[PDB]
């Protein structure tokens, strides 16, 4: 299952 | 055994259109099992292995919405980086993101990943400690500072130590029959004249899973040859893999050369040489 | 963007025999940017129903993808993969070899 968050660049 | 769950994410901005092309592929080990593509008729998270079809529609609904949510974040991040670098909107750029977990035989986490690249060059990556970041120029330095300020590391560390490991365990149980197996290669040598006084010997390995394999050639009694023609290990399309290694030898001295084939499914290597018909 | 040029392999799923149906694979690896056009050809004509796998990428950020289609080798017919990519001035055609 995928991560909930990606970094905000 | 060593096992990994990894997600590969690519966003490609389009000059003229507003929504980028967004692709996510999910892998357990070398076996792909989920996919999301922006440019589908209805962009959904879709099975790519039959054993993940054991998940109910709630799994597919949550994963479709999260994929869709990720695409909106990757649209914004692409716009942020446009300004960081002072670039124009009439050219295409890409943001790539890999993440996931390597677990060991006991099933405990060995390494977690969370790394990104802009235009195919290292941008920011999460360190092995899962607590600090590495930046690569002025722009990733800003991103890194943003992420330190919101403690992005502990949000990624949480994913990689918990759900990534637990989900990987569930998938290994659903797809145990195809994921927890070793298919050893089957191997042979072919013979192809290359010039008058010369001959090309090709050592084939076929039908093996997982993908990792090594082929060596040597002249008997001499150290291994680096002077070797290799291909990238390639998918057969049915879930196994293929590879060959070639060497050019003198006409008549073929039997003085030896191929070895190493693979996780081979307690000992295979040992082959050219065998005339 | 450095621009990386595609490596193309054209190969059958199983060892070829004249008359026996089979799968023809075009594996394109280690290229950048990700935008690529892949066509599989029989006797220089476009094969219509060609399966395209999902674009992923390698540990160095380089892209890879698989095209494939059903085919029956015969001693006369000729098969190829043509690839267009920004790293290349011309589209590149790699012909199928019955001994790769
Ligand atoms: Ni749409
Ligand atoms: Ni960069
Ligand atoms: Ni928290
Ligand atoms: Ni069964
Ligand atoms: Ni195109
Ligand atoms: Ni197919």
């Amino acid at each position: 299952a995928q991560a909930e968050r990606t970094p905000e660049l | 055994s060593p096992h990994s769950l990894r997600y590969f994410t690519t966003a490609v901005s389009r000059p003229g259109l507003g929504e980028p092309r967004f692709i996510i592929v999910g892998y357990v080990d070398d076996t792909q099992f989920v996919r999301f593509d922006s440019d589908a008729e209805n962009p959904r998270m879709e099975p790519r292995a039959r054993w993940i079809e054991q998940e109910g529609p709630e799994y597919w609904e949550r994963e479709t919405w999260k994929a869709r949510d990720m695409g909106r974040n990757f649209r914004v991040n692409l716009r942020t980086l446009l300004g960081y670098y002072n670039q124009s909107n009439d050219e295409s750029h890409t943001l790539q993101w890999m993440y996931g977990c390597d677990v060991g035989p006991d099933g405990r986490l060995l390494r977690g990943y969370c790394q990104e690249a802009y235009d195919g060059q290292d941008y920011i990556s999460l360190n092995e400690d899962l607590r600090s970041w590495t930046a690569n120029d002025i722009a990733s330095q800003i991103s890194k500072h943003k992420s330190e300020a919101v403690d992005e590391a502990h949000q990624q560390r949480a994913y990689l130590q918990g759900p990534c490991v637990e989900w990987l365990h569930r998938y290994l149980r659903l797809g145990n029959e195809t994921l927890q197996r070793s298919d050893p290669p089957k191997a042979h040598v072919t013979h192809h004249p290359r010039s008058e006084d010369e001959v090309t010997l090709r050592c084939w390995a076929l039908g093996f899973y997982p993908a990792d394999i090594t082929l060596t050639w040597q002249l008997n009694g001499e150290e291994l040859t680096q002077d070797m023609e290799l291909v990238e290990t390639r998918p057969a399309g049915d879930g196994t893999f293929q590879k060959w290694a070639a060497v050019v030898v003198p006409l008549g001295k073929e039997q003085y050369y030896t191929c070895h084939v190493y693979h996780e499914g081979l307690p000992e290597p295979l040992t082959l040489r050219w065998e005339p018909p | 963007m450095i621009q990386k040029t595609p490596q193309i392999q054209v190969y059958s799923r199983h060892p070829p025999e004249n008359g026996k149906p089979n799968i023809l694979n075009c594996y394109v690896t280690q290229f950048h940017p990700p935008h690529i056009e892949i066509q599989m050809l029989k006797n220089g004509k476009k094969i219509p129903k060609v399966e395209m796998s999902d674009m992923s990428f390698s540990k160095d950020w380089s892209f890879y993808i698989l095209a494939h289609t059903e085919f029956t080798p015969t001693e006369t017919d000729t098969y190829a993969c043509r690839v267009k990519h920004d790293s290349m001035a011309e589209p590149k055609t790699v012909y199928w070899d019955r001994d790769m």
